[PDB]
């Protein structure tokens, strides 16, 4: 007779003491991480290796290739890629793109205007120093600069039905030279524009020359627009100058769930559930706490270090007829009996279940990214991210703490529960080596005959 | 040694269910992901489902995706196919596959295949 | 999906010459990460399992007669063989593996004796 | 501004995520309270009787 103790050393916390010591605990929480860059339930993911979105989508030549890229879980992209934009400019709206390319795992590269099409401006010579495909000067891929052949640069009508059923994204920019030198030399109108125009879209682009910095060797900019161009919808282009024409659309095969990891780690061969930046988890418990920008079937972010559960006793307990915390007997937590013992085991399992099924409202973190000139709404946005993981790992913490408060008075009160099954069965305090299975058979199996043991009432009453 | 022994494959009516079982010898099952790969008579290869090595990631193709229910048993050395509301499309050898590495999923050593048939 | 096309369906190679076995792909299974073409190739006589003879799309599992040889890169991919033999009159598929979700076979061809 | 209405979505979403969840563990607290309020004074019954 007794309740359970080990010399477990598994330390939990409760709200009334933040060190309690018990059998058997069990950790509900990832501290651990592959450290690769792994799959997401075997969907290869796009690894731009040291290239950027709008590098991979204008189709950087000193990126790589990407020549039919097949389907992805997620795009990884390094939080500093080095092969940006090579020829220096903008990219309008370059991180709304960037969110609703979080919404896709498929493109299908679709030609808009053949370069072969360009019968009056020259495609070929739209080459920059900045941008050097193989040793030799060259441009972005996926989308033409255009200069005038034979000095004289005609209007470029040029229109596209996104005959295809899916959606279609169309690229193309704006040249921003140096001078008007500069813009003579490649276009022989002084005074020009870029006004295109689709179902849903307006504008007109005049060329903003202005001296500037060099950037990458050359202080001309490009400012790089896009569209998503419905089905049964045409874009028409119109210009007359600095137009970097589009060359390849860029056809949304599949929409679904994804995400921009701003990840710097490098491909391992995995297969995983759930992806983190920092790694990949592989265990069905509920928290982790790598980096709350997971994607796929995963645990939910706490920002706690440390957040185990009580499945075990404490170490009256010592008071009386028991003798205390006899570590000899193994069998049975409490009493060494299956009615109350067996289904504590059970409860086990159910426990940590119902913390997977209590916190699954948990805020889901979202990859969002803000330019240089909107760092109130990434300030906002950073806030109300780490915000609701401060009040979600508060309750993660709360509840553990109120869940360990609630099963150790759980295995205090059914100690006392049995005990009190013993005391009001023996309705005597005489405590009672030699009578095993006399003494005790009686207390176990429930069926105690205090008549038939009125001799010790006998005594008892002697021995008062 | 390598061997992939098929069985449970015999007549089918449309819409029954059927088990397959692939018993398996000389090598360690419960280190390399197995494959089912069914071969209509007169037609390639298709791939219909996947399990890994501890039964963690499991795929089917978007043809038998509902309806089938792959699981293996490690202990026992076997790997099973069940089959729910079938049409008259799964008449098919169904070949047993093992993925040697652990991710990537050519196979390696294959059975002989279990010939089902689904019709009236 | 993915979907993978054999150029050659019915190959008429008499003996001991090349026979070559072209297999695009829809999407390029290479993977840069890597720089691994996740291809596969089979070998299936009538009657008989198929047989795994190039993974990788270059790397030849053992056993294979070395007159196998697999080459190409992204989506264009070819089975070489250096000379046919009377027991190399099978059904050849390939099998991409990028995506393993949705592992596509190829149609099959199946090289002749002329 | 799709960014925006995303961040607005999570956003509310997030927070009657939060406050469904202050509902509900306040219901079952509640419902565990009055529960033992009920095991508590049948018994304070028994110990005023016994
Ligand atoms: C609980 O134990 C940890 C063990 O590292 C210790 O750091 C912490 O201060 C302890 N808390 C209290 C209240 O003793
Ligand atoms: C280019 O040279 C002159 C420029 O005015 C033009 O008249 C002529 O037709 C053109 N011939 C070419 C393309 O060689
Ligand atoms: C082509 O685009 C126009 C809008 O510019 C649309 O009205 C038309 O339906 C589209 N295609 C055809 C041929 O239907």
């Amino acid at each position: 007779i007794g309740y359970h103790a080990n010399n477990s050393t598994e330390q939990v916390d409760t709200i009334m003491e933040k060190n309690v010591t018990v059998t058997h605990a069990q950790d509900i929480l990832e501290k651990k991480h592959n450290g690769k860059l792994c799959d997401l339930d075997g969907v290869k993911p796009l690894i731009l290796r040291d290239c950027s979105v709008a590098g991979w989508l204008l189709g950087n030549p000193m990126c790589d290739e990407f020549i039919n890229v097949p389907e992805w879980s997620y795009i990884v992209e390094k939080a500093n890629p080095v092969n940006d934009l090579c020829f220096p400019g903008d990219f309008n709206d370059y991180e709304e793109l960037k969110h609703l390319l979080s919404r896709i795992n498929h493109f299908e590269k679709i030609q808009i205007i053949p370069k072969s099409s360009w019968s009056s401006h020259e495609a070929s010579l739209g080459v920059s120093s900045a941008c050097p495909y193989q040793g030799k000067s060259s441009f972005f891929r996926n989308v033409v600069w255009l200069i005038k052949k034979n000095s004289t640069y005609p209007t470029i009508k040029r229109s596209y039905n996104n005959t295809n059923q899916e959606d279609l994204l169309v690229l193309w920019g704006i040249h921003h030279p140096n001078d008007a030198a500069e813009q003579t030399k490649l276009y022989q109108n002084p005074t020009t524009y870029i006004s295109v125009g689709t179902s849903t879209l307006n504008q007109r682009l005049v060329p903003r020359i202005a001296t500037r910095s060099k950037v990458n060797g050359q202080s001309g900019r490009m400012e790089f627009f896009w569209t998503i161009l419905k089905p049964n919808d045409a874009i028409n282009f119109e210009s007359n100058g600095n137009f970097i024409a589009p060359e390849y659309a860029y056809k949304i095969v599949k929409k679904g769930d994804s995400t921009i990891m701003k990840s710097e780690l490098e491909y391992g061969n995995c297969n995983t559930k759930c992806q983190t930046p920092m790694g990949a988890i592989n265990s069905s418990m509920p928290f982790h706490n790598i980096h709350p920008l997971t994607i796929g079937e995963c645990p939910k972010y706490v920002k706690s270090n440390r957040l185990v559960l009580a499945t075990g006793l404490r170490n009256g307990a010592i008071a009386g007829f028991i003798e205390g915390g006899w570590q000899g007997m193994v069998d049975g937590w409490y009493g060494a009996d299956k009615e109350s013992t067996q289904k504590a085991i059970d409860g086990v399992t159910n426990k940590v279940n119902s913390i997977i099924d209590k916190m699954n409202t948990q805020f889901e973190a979202v990859g969002r990214e803000f330019n240089n000139l909107e760092r109130r709404i990434e300030n906002l946005n950073k806030k109300m991210e780490d915000g609701f993981l401060d009040v979600w790992t508060y309750n993660a913490e709360l509840l553990v703490l109120m869940e360990n408060e609630r099963t150790l008075d759980f295995h205090d009160s059914n100690v006392k529960n049995l005990y009190d099954k013993v005391r009001l069965q023996l309705r005597d305090n005489a405590k009672e080596h030699k009578c095993d299975n006399e003494c005790m058979e009686s207390v176990r199996n429930g069926t105690y005959d205090y008549p038939q043991y009125s001799e010790e009432a006998r005594l008892k009453r002697e021995e008062i | 040694e390598v061997q992939l022994v098929e069985s449970g494959g015999g007549l089918v009516k449309p819409g029954g269910s059927l088990r397959l079982s692939c018993a398996a010898s000389g090598f360690t099952f419960s280190s390399y992901s197995m494959n089912w790969v069914r071969q209509a008579p007169g037609k390639g290869l298709e791939w219909v489902s996947s399990i890994s090595s501890s039964s963690s990631y499991i795929y089917y193709a978007d043809s038998v995706k509902g309806r089938f229910t792959i699981s293996r048993d490690n202990a026992k050395n076997s790997l099973y196919l069940q089959m729910n509301s079938l049409r008259a499309e799964d008449t098919a050898v169904y070949y047993c596959a093992r993925a040697p590495a652990a991710i990537s999923y050519y196979m390696d050593v294959w059975g002989k295949g279990t010939t089902v048939t689904v019709s009236g | 999906d993915i979907v993978m096309t054999q150029s050659p369906d019915s190959l008429a190679v008499s003996l001991g010459e090349r026979a070559t076995i072209n297999c695009k792909s829809s999407q390029s299974v290479l993977y840069s990460s890597n720089n691994k073409n996740y291809l596969a190739w089979y070998q299936q006589k009538p009657g008989q399992p198929p047989k795994l003879l190039i993974y990788w799309a270059s790397t030849r599992e053992s056993g294979v007669p070395d007159r196998f040889s697999g080459s190409g890169s992204g989506t264009d991919f070819t089975l070489t063989i250096s000379s046919l033999q009377a027991e190399d009159v099978a059904v050849y598929y390939c099998q991409q593996y990028y995506s393993t979700p949705a592992l596509t076979f190829g149609g099959g061809t199946k090289v002749e004796i002329k």
